[PDB]
RNA sequence: UGGGGAUAGAUUAUUGCAAUUAUUAAUCUUGAACGAGGAAUGCCUAGUAAGCAUGAUUCAUCAGAUUGUGCUAACUACGUC
RNA sequence: AAUUCCGAUAACGAACGAGAUCUUAACCUGCUAAUUAGCGGCGAGUACACUGUACUUGCUGCUUCUUAGAGGAACAUUGUGUGUCUAACACAAGGAAGUUUAAGGCAACAACAGGUCUGUGAUGUCCUUAGAUGAACUAGGCUGCACGCGUGCUACACUGA
C-alpha cells in the first residue's frame, strides 16, 4: 500500500520529502513514549472544536494535534493561535439550521504551542511576529524525518 | 455475560460497552463517555463482557462526580436556585425533579408557566 | 537553461519551471507523489508514462500550483507540464524532436495541450441556480 | 502497452452485436489509466460514442440524489468492483464487462406498435440499467456497494435472474414483441 | 425626546427622509427607489 | 433483524455471508485470519 | 431470442407523436425500412427482432 | 505623480501628456503603473415597490487608479500635471530620488 | 439504531436603555414525527442540473432570506407539435 | 433566432423594432508597462546529501506567470454533402474559439382604469388640525392560535454517520 513504483527521482531531504501521516503518527508515537508533552489531565473532558459537538473519541488525538501542529509550523514558518484555529475548524450540524465551520478549541491549542516553546521546539518572536519553529525542533524534525524515510522505503 | 438489565433495561450486550451505558441516561453520550473513562470500563469491549464490580464502580463515579476531575460546568443541574446547589439527578429522580419544577412554575406564574399549563410551546412556533 | 510554461483549467493556474538537471520534480517545496487522490495522481504521471523515463533524467522540474479546487488543480499541472516538455524542446533541443513530441502528446489528447475553457455562467436573479429558478405555483 | 489502473490489459474483445463494439469503442486513443476524464461530451449527437465505456459506467454510477458529484468515490467503488470481478470469477474485468453490455441493453421498445431500440441508445439503456440494479440492491442492505455493482456485472455478463438489467431488459423485450 | 443613536429609528434618506430601504453601503445613506433617480450622474452605471 | 453472534474471499460482506456474523465481527475474524475498503493479500 | 443485422444507410425524417420516432433506411432485395427510437447516425447497425416485420413510410 | 479617476479616457491623456512633458527634459519615470481596477457594486431592486416579478439590476462603479513616480523638481512636474489635468482626473503627490 | 434533532430541562456568556413572548452564544442533560411521500405539480440542455459551501445586502444586536461568487462536474437529447 | 433574407409579386421606396451597438468572461501580441505583483541575480546562514535539494534574514538585471492599457483574432475559413442550387444549411478538417465564441445589459408601437400618493417638499381634490389623523413619551401588539393554503430549511442512514 504505502509504498508503490515511481517515475521520478525522491529527494528525502525534509518533512516536505514524506507523507503528512506516517510521520505524524510515529512523531506522535514517539513524542507520547517519551514523555516530553504531557497529556495534560483536564484536556480529557473536552471537544477538539464546536463542528464536534461530542467527545474525541480516540485517546492518543493531543499527540496526534501536536504532531501535525509541529508539521504545520516547518510548513508555515510564522503563525500565530488563530492560524491553528482556523486550520482544526471543520462543519457543525447546527441541527434544523444550516452547517457552518467553527472554529477549534483554543486552551489546548495554545497548551500545546506553550509546551513545544518550553522544550525549544517553537519559538515566539517580535521578528516575524507570531510563533516560528526554532533551531533545536529545527534539526530534530529534519532529522526525524530523515529516520523515518529510510526506516519506511526499504 | 450479556442480557443484563441493571437500574434500568441494558440488555445491550452483542453491542459496544460504551453505548450500553448510553441506553440509561446520558443518551447526550459525552455523560455516559467521561462517566465510562474515569470508572475505567475499557471502552473497547462488548457489552457481555461488562464485571459487576465495573458497574457497581460506574454507580460510584455517576453518584455527585463533582469529587473526581469531571467538570463543574460540565456537570447538568447546576444552581438549580435555591440556598444550597446541585447535580444531575439521574432517571426516575431526574423526571421527579423536571415534573417539579413545572408543577413549582404553576404555583410561582409567569408567561411560561402559563403557556406550559396551557398546552402551548416556550419559544413559539408561530401557529400561523 | 530553464525555460517556464502554465496550465490552465477552471481557476486554477500551475506554473511549470523547466531546468537542466537530473529527473528531480517538485510541486511547491514537496515531490511529486505528496499530491493525495491514488486516480488523479496517474493522470499527472499519464505524461511521465508517455515520453519514458530518459528524457526527464538530464532536466530538474519545479512546479508552482496556486488556484483552484482539486479537480482543477491536477489537470493544471497536467496542462503545464506537456506545455513544458515540448516547450523546452522548442527553445533548446530541436525543433523536429520537439515536433515528434508534440506528434505523440496530440495523437494521445489535446487537452494535455491546451486547456478546456469552461468556466462559470453567472448566477441571473429570480433563482439560486446560473438558469434555475424558484419553484412557482398556482 | 496502457492499462486500466495498471491492472487490467485492454487489448481483447467478444465481437457482440457488431454495432455494439463500435458503439462502446475500447481502442487505443479511448484507453486511459484510470477514469475520469472530462471533455466536451455533449458537443453533437454522436458524440457520446467517443466518451469512453469505462467513464460513461462511473458517470452513471455517481448519479442519485445524495451521491452526485462524489466522482472520486463512484470510480473507487468500480476500481474494487473489477478487482471484485478478477477474484469472484475467471475472466479479466474488461471482458467482463463486454459481456454485460452485450448480454444487458434492450433492442426493441414500444412509445404508441413496438420500434427498434438505436445501438447508442441501446448502450446507454443498458449502463442506466446496471447501476439502476445496483442502486436497487444497496440501499439499507448490508452488504456493500462495490461488491453490489460486481454482482450486477457478473450476473448482467452471464445472463441471469440475479441481474436487473437482463431482468429488465426481458419485461422491455417481452412487452414490445407482445404490444407489437 | 428619547432618540436612540442606533437601530431603525436613529437614521432615515438623505434626499427624501424616509427610514425605509436605505442603502449604507459605502456609507451612500440614501433609499433605494432615490438612488435609481441618481444613478447614472453619481457613477452608478448599468453594464451587465 | 440481527441474529448473528460471538463465536462459532476476505471481504466483510463474504465472510458475514459464510458465518453468519456481524461486520464488527466480521472484521474481528479478518484480523485474526490475516495474522475504508483498500488492497488485498 | 435472436437479434439479426441491418446497416443505417440513411435517416428519413423524425416521426412519432412526441417525435422520437425516426423513420430509417437499413441493408440487410436486401433493403429494410425501419422506425427507429433512440439517436441513429449514418453507419450504426440496428439490431433486428422480428425480421420480416417490414414497415410503412408515412 | 499618482492618478485616480472614475473616468479611463480621461487619466489616459493625462498619461500621455506628462510622458510627453517628462520625455521631452530627459526625467526618471518608472513606466505607467497600473493598479487592478476597483468597482464599487450596487444590486438594486427596480420598482419602487413590491408588485410586478422581483427584477433586480446590478450597477457598477469603475475606479481606475495609475501610478508614476519621478525625480525631478516638485514644482515643473505637479504644473505641468495641474494645468493638463481634466478635474475629473485626482492627481497625488510622489517623488524618488532614482 | 450510535440514524433522525423536533421538544424540553437546567447554564454561563455576549449585544443593547430594555432580552420575559425563551435576541444571540456556548455547556451538560432531554431523544418527537420520519422506513423515500397520495391525488397532484415545479425546475432544467454543459462547467450548467445536482451537491457542497462561502462573500455581500439589511446589522446596535439578528440568516434557515435575497443577491453575488466559487469548488465538487451528472443524466438525456441535440428533437416534435 | 429574427415582417432575417431570398423568391414570387399591383406595388415601388422607406422608417422604427431586430440584428447592430455596449459590458464582462473566452485566445494571442515573447510588442506596451513594474508599484503596495511576481521572476531571477547575488550575499548569508540552517538542514541533508554529494563531482545539488529543502528551509530563513540582507541587497538588487528579468516581465513567462500577477496586474491592466492599447492592439490583434472568425468570416461559416478550407474541404465534402444537401439546398429553386438561390438564400443558405449539414458534416468533416483546420483552428484559442465554429449554436452570430459564452453570458449578460439595452427594450418599438399600442395597451392594461395592472401596481405604487406606506419613497419623495412629485401631487389634485376630500378629510383632519390643542380632548390633533401634527410633533412626542411610556407600556402592549404586529410573532397570539380548533384550523386552510404558499416559498424555503432539516431529515429519513452504510455510494452512511
Amino acid at each position: 500500500r504505502l509504498l508503490e513504483p515511481v517515475p521520478f527521482v525522491k529527494t528525502n531531504n525534509c518533512i516536505k520529502d514524506v507523507d503528512a501521516d506516517l510521520f505524524i503518527r510515529s512523531y506522535a508515537t514517539h513524542l507520547k513514549l517519551h514523555n516530553k508533552i504531557t497529556y495534560p489531565k483536564w484536556c480529557t473532558f473536552v471537544k477538539t472544536g464546536k463542528g464536534r459537538k461530542l467527545a474525541p473519541l480516540n485517546e492518543d488525538w493531543y499527540f496526534i494535534r501536536a504532531s501535525s501542529i509541529l508539521r504545520r509550523l516547518y510548513l508555515h514558518p510564522d503563525i500565530g493561535v488563530g492560524f491553528l484555529r482556523r486550520q482544526f475548524s471543520s462543519k457543525q450540524r447546527r441541527g434544523v439550521a444550516p452547517n457552518h465551520t467553527s472554529l477549534a478549541s483554543g486552551k489546548i491549542l495554545r497548551s500545546i504551542l506553550q509546551q513545544l516553546e518550553n522544550l525549544g521546539y517553537v519559538e515566539q518572536n517580535p521578528k516575524k511576529k507570531g510563533r516560528r519553529l526554532t533551531t533545536k525542533g529545527e534539526n530534530a524534525i529534519n532529522n526525524f524525518a530523515r529516520y523515518i524515510n529510510k526506516k519506511v522505503y526499504n | 455475560q450479556h442480557i443484563l438489565r441493571i437500574l434500568n433495561t441494558n440488555v445491550d450486550g452483542k453491542e459496544k460497552v460504551i453505548i450500553a451505558l448510553t441506553a440509561i441516561k446520558g443518551i447526550g453520550k459525552r455523560m455516559a463517555t467521561v462517566i465510562c473513562k474515569q470508572a475505567n470500563v475499557d471502552p473497547t469491549k462488548r457489552a457481555g463482557e461488562l464485571t459487576t464490580e465495573e458497574i457497581d464502580n460506574i454507580v460510584h463515579i455517576m453518584s455527585t462526580p463533582t469529587q473526581f476531575k469531571i467538570p463543574d460546568w460540565f456537570l447538568n443541574r447546576r444552581k438549580d436556585l435555591k440556598e444550597g446547589k446541585n447535580i444531575h439527578v439521574i432517571a426516575n429522580q431526574l423526571d421527579s425533579y423536571l415534573r417539579e419544577d413545572l408543577e413549582r412554575m404553576k404555583k410561582i406564574r409567569l408567561h411560561r408557566g402559563l403557556r406550559h399549563h396551557w398546552g402551548l410551546r416556550v419559544r413559539g412556533q408561530h401557529t400561523k | 537553461k530553464r525555460v517556464q510554461t502554465f496550465g490552465k483549467k477552471k481557476t486554477a493556474v500551475a506554473v511549470a519551471t523547466v531546468t537542466n538537471g537530473k529527473g528531480l520534480i517538485k510541486l511547491n517545496g514537496k515531490n511529486l507523489d505528496l499530491v493525495e487522490p491514488y486516480i488523479l495522481k496517474t493522470k499527472v504521471y499519464e505524461p511521465l508514462w508517455l515520453i519514458g523515463s530518459g528524457k526527464l533524467k538530464n532536466l530538474d522540474i519545479r512546479i508552482r500550483v496556486k488556484g483552484g479546487g482539486q479537480t482543477s488543480q491536477i489537470y493544471a499541472i497536467r496542462q503545464a507540464i506537456g506545455k513544458g516538455i515540448i516547450s523546452y524542446y522548442q527553445k533548446y533541443v530541436d525543433e523536429s524532436t520537439k515536433k515528434e513530441l508534440k506528434d505523440v502528446l496530440l495523437r494521445y489528447d489535446r487537452s494535455l495541450l491546451v486547456g478546456d475553457t469552461r468556466r462559470c455562467e453567472p448566477k441571473k436573479f429570480g433563482g439560486k441556480g446560473a438558469r434555475a429558478r424558484y419553484q412557482k405555483s398556482y | 502497452d496502457i492499462k486500466l489502473f495498471k491492472k487490467w490489459s485492454y487489448e481483447e474483445i467478444n465481437i457482440a452485436d457488431l454495432s455494439l463494439v463500435d458503439c462502446i469503442a475500447v481502442s487505443q486513443k479511448a484507453c486511459v489509466y484510470t477514469p475520469h476524464t472530462a471533455g466536451r461530451y455533449q458537443k453533437k449527437r454522436f458524440r457520446k460514442a467517443l466518451c469512453p465505456i469505462v467513464e460513461r459506467l462511473v458517470n452513471s454510477m455517481m448519479m442519485h440524489g445524495r451521491n452526485n458529484g462524489k466522482k472520486l468515490k463512484a470510480i473507487r467503488i468500480v476500481a474494487y468492483a473489477f478487482e471484485i470481478i478478477h477474484l469472484m470469477t475467471g475472466e479479466n474485468p474488461l471482458q467482463v464487462f463486454v459481456n454485460a453490455v452485450q448480454k444487458g441493453g434492450p433492442r426493441e421498445d414500444s412509445t404508441r406498435q413496438a420500434v427498434d431500440v438505436s445501438p447508442l441508445r441501446r448502450v446507454n439503456q443498458a449502463i442506466y440499467l446496471i447501476c439502476t440494479g445496483a442502486r436497487n440492491a444497496a440501499f439499507r442492505n448490508i452488504k456493500s456497494i462495490s461488491e453490489c455493482l460486481a454482482e450486477e456485472i457478473i450476473n448482467c455478463a452471464n445472463e441471469s435472474s440475479s441481474s436487473y438489467a437482463i431482468k429488465k431488459k426481458d419485461e422491455i423485450e417481452r412487452v414490445a414483441k407482445a404490444n407489437r | 425626546v428619547h432618540p436612540k443613536k442606533y437601530g431603525q429609528g436613529s437614521r432615515q434618506c438623505r434626499v427624501c427622509s424616509n427610514k425605509h430601504a436605505i442603502i449604507r453601503k459605502y456609507n451612500i445613506n440614501i433609499c433605494r427607489q432615490c438612488f435609481r433617480e441618481r444613478a447614472d450622474i453619481i457613477g452608478f452605471k448599468k453594464y451587465r | 433483524k440481527l441474529n448473528h453472534a460471538v463465536f462459532i474471499v476476505i471481504t466483510p460482506s463474504a465472510i458475514a455471508e459464510k458465518y453468519k456474523v456481524n461486520l464488527s465481527v466480521a472484521r474481528a475474524v479478518i484480523n485474526h485470519l490475516a495474522d475504508s475498503q483498500k488492497l488485498y493479500t | 431470442e435472436k437479434s439479426k443485422l441491418a446497416k443505417v444507410e440513411k435517416v428519413l425524417g423524425r416521426t412519432g407523436s412526441r417525435g422520437g420516432v425516426i423513420q430509417v433506411r437499413a441493408q440487410f432485395g436486401r433493403f429494410l425500412i425501419r422506425n427507429v427510437k433512440g439517436p441513429v447516425r449514418e453507419g450504426d447497425i440496428l439490431a433486428l427482432l422480428e425480421t420480416e416485420r417490414e414497415a410503412r413510410r408515412l | 505623480i499618482a492618478l485616480t479617476s472614475k473616468n479611463l479616457r480621461a487619466i489616459e491623456k493625462v498619461c500621455s501628456d506628462i510622458m510627453k512633458g517628462a520625455k521631452e527634459k530627459n526625467l526618471n519615470v518608472s513606466g505607467p503603473v497600473r493598479l487592478p481596477v476597483k468597482t464599487l457594486r450596487i444590486t438594486t431592486r427596480k420598482s419602487p415597490c413590491g408588485e410586478g416579478t422581483n427584477t433586480w439590476d446590478r450597477f457598477e462603479l469603475r475606479i481606475y487608479k495609475r501610478l508614476i513616480d519621478l525625480y525631478s523638481q516638485c514644482e515643473v512636474v505637479t504644473q505641468m500635471t495641474s494645468i493638463n489635468i481634466d478635474p475629473v482626473v485626482e492627481v497625488e503627490v510622489i517623488i524618488t530620488d532614482s
